[PDB]
């Protein structure tokens, strides 16, 4: 049974990310990048060298949730293809879900909390690299209003890697049973950490799907500068998971 | 998935 499970999740989650809300929230509450001159200082075209930032940042991000999966009790016992194929699916909704920890509503910590861009920064690149970052600031206001701790994302993590729907799932059975003792300690975590919010956990189901819609348009925009920017290739992590994506 | 797979 699944009385150790909270604990596990929560102690896997603070061990293998090197940013948390905590931190992030401390720092928020470094070097300011507001223009091209501090984009180098803290640092061939402009655009084209922040979308490579980001793809260093989510082939890290993805390197830290691959070990809080294997960690996840009951995940290092399923078939090595459909560890692959659960990762592959949720390791963007993931990072966007995280990534809204780090975001107010003037920007974003970069460079492990030693660095700061703005939102207005972002927002003035040329099309249509402007709008990579806008719409998850709009999805991380939203997020950050609901007022979580790690301790909630940690279980909320947890449920978006293990998911029984993810296309091609050879053990559908085992992994929904999986996500259904990760929700309900996930409903009851909320009921006693947030005991005011009546609808939290209704909310945070919301999240999840609203992630995915997130997820499917930033992969589309990812692919229009894949394909028509010369100076803008993937990652090959990342190249693995977009594939067959759509 | 190769990389994936060797993270894994
Ligand atoms: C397009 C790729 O997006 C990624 C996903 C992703 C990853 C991280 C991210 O924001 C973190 C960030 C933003 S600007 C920055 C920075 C800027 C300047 C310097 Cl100097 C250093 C760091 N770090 C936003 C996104 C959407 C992908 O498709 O894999």
């Amino acid at each position: 049974d699944l009385k150790s499970l909270a604990k596990r999740i929560y102690e896997a989650y603070l061990k293998n990310f090197n940013m948390n809300k905590v931190k992030a929230r401390v720092i928020l509450s470094p070097f300011v990048i507001h223009d091209m001159e501090t984009l180098c200082m803290a640092e061939k075209e402009a655009e084209v060298r922040i979308f490579h930032c980001c793809q260093c940042t989510s082939v890290e991000t993805v390197t830290e949730l691959t070990e809080f999966a294997k960690a996840i009790p009951g995940f290092a016992n399923l078939d090595l293809n459909d560890q692959v194929t659960l990762l592959k699916y949720g390791v963007y909704e993931a990072i966007f879900a995280m990534l809204s920890s780090v975001m107010n509503k003037d920007g974003m910590l970069v460079a492990y909390g030693n660095g700061f861009i703005t939102r207005e920064f972002l927002k003035s690149l040329r099309k249509p690299f402007c709008d990579i970052m806008e719409p998850k600031f709009d999805f991380a206001m939203k997020f950050n209003a609901l007022e979580l701790d790690d301790s909630d994302i940690s279980l909320f993590v947890a449920a978006i890697i293990c998911c029984g729907d993810r296309p091609g799932l050879l053990n559908v059975g085992h992994i929904e049973k999986m996500q259904e003792g990760i929700v309900h300690v996930l409903r009851l975590h909320l009921q006693s950490n947030h005991p005011d919010d009546i609808f939290l956990f209704p909310k945070l189901l919301q999240k999840m799907a609203d992630l995915r819609q997130l997820v499917t348009e930033h992969a589309q925009l990812v692919q229009i500068i894949k394909k028509t920017e010369s100076d803008a290739a993937l990652h090959p992590l990342l190249q693995e998971i977009y594939r067959d994506m759509y | 998935h190769q990389l994936l797979r060797y993270l894994l």
